[PDB]
């Protein structure tokens, strides 16, 4: 279909300083990829962005109610809702499996750390050499989304293993109270 | 530290819209447009959580007028099409004989609308397959999933076909064992 | 238990 297309989004963001300490919302209209107003409650009021969201501030600013209802939102819809979703959402901690494969760059002189299924996303994977960390040669996927609640990521060292040489892929993350270290001998 | 998104779209002239909350870029749930109903993106969220899905559908309602007032506004001027790149990976190391699930991410694209075949040996699958709703993007584009469990074996090749209004041709991804 | 919904707000032509 060639027909033009005519998109409307709206985002109602609530963002979180230190759990619920600090708490931002912004109320965000946007005409296909265009943010044209915007409530921010640093403000208290509708702000334009561009120029096609000009009549819509003022038109939702003459509205004390409306106003009132957005600058509750931060206790009434934010921090409500950081409440109700807290345990499965802020709390969701899924520890990675970690898996170490040798490969080649050309037709094995590269190890794979691939570390697969964990939530959240901060990460962080090393590369060790009989207990030398290896930083040079070092390459990733960098953090992939699986879209189910996972993440997963393979770093990958390039490396010539000479015989009776241990190394290790060491992962740190926030499901763990101490590094996970998986071996690969030559 | 951590952020909550209510996000909301309406397409013309396709009449689509979704309704979907965001949790550091992950679905929390949707509301089926059609069926009227929440759907939860993993089942346990629906045990420590209830979302009262009419109030979804009044909020489309508004979005369906709003396009219409801003469509005018803008005199008219349509969206411009922007492609999608798009990844095949697996759910996890492959093992011959062990399953798995090729994941094939298409990202950062609008308008959200497209179409997405799984291919093996050159021929559309259907059984076990599994897809997303549209993800926003902070750049305000979208990204999707789509899944398909599979038996890793020497002989299958696997092909992500994606067709979308900014190609000139269908985009297919490869992946084989 | 209830997850909130922030309302739209209808603009003006
Ligand atoms: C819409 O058309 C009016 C004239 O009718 C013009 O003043 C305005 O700048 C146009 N806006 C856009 C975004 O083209
Ligand atoms: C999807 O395929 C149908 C025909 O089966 C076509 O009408 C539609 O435009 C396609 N969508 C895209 C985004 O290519």
């Amino acid at each position: 279909d060639t027909r033009p297309r005519f998109l409307e989004q709206v985002k109602h963001e609530c963002h979180f300083f230190n759990g619920t300490e600090r708490v931002r919302f912004l109320d965000r209209y946007f005409y296909h990829q265009e943010e044209y107003v915007r409530f921010d409650s640093d403000v208290g009021e509708y702000r334009a962005v561009t120029e096609l969201g000009r009549p819509s501030a003022e038109y939702w600013n003459s509205q004390k109610d409306l106003l009132e209802q957005r600058r509750a939102a931060v206790d009434t819809y934010c921090r409500h809702n950081y409440g109700v979703g807290e345990s499965f959402t802020v709390q969701r901690r899924v520890y990675p499996e970690v898996t170490v494969y040798p490969a080649k760059t050309q037709p094995h002189n590269l190890l794979v750390c691939s570390v697969n299924g964990f939530y959240p996303g901060s990460i962080e994977v090393r590369w060790f050499r009989n207990g030398q960390e290896e930083k040079t040669g070092v390459v990733s996927t960098g953090l992939i989304q699986n879209g189910d609640w996972t993440f997963q990521t393979l770093v990958m060292l390039e490396t010539v293993p000479r015989s009776g040489e241990v190394y290790t892929c060491q992962v740190e993350h926030p499901s763990l109270t101490s590094p996970l270290t998986v071996e690969w001998r030559a | 530290e951590h952020v909550i998104i209510q996000a909301e779209f309406y397409l013309n002239p396709d009449q689509s819209g979704e309704f979907m909350f965001d949790f550091d870029g992950d679905e929390i749930f949707h509301v089926d447009m059609a069926k009227k109903e929440t759907v939860w993106r993993l089942e346990e969220f629906g045990r420590f959580a209830s979302f009262e899905a009419q109030g979804a559908l009044a909020n489309i309602a508004v979005d369906k007028a709003n396009l219409e007032i801003m469509t005018k506004r803008s005199n008219y001027t349509p969206i411009t099409n922007v492609p999608p790149e798009v990844t095949v990976l697996t759910n996890s190391p492959v093992e011959l004989r062990e399953p798995n699930v090729l994941i094939c991410f298409i990202d950062k694209f609008t308008p959200p609308v497209v179409n997405v075949t799984w291919l093996r040996n050159g021929k559309p699958v259907t059984t076990g397959v599994s897809e997303t709703v549209f993800l926003p993007r902070e750049d305000h584009l979208f990204r999707k999933f789509h899944y398909l469990p599979f038996l890793p074996s020497t002989e299958d090749v696997y092909d992500c076909r994606v067709e979308h209004w900014g190609l000139d041709e269908p985009l297919l991804k490869h992946w084989e064992f | 238990s209830s997850l909130n919904l922030r309302e739209t707000n209808l603009d003006s032509l």
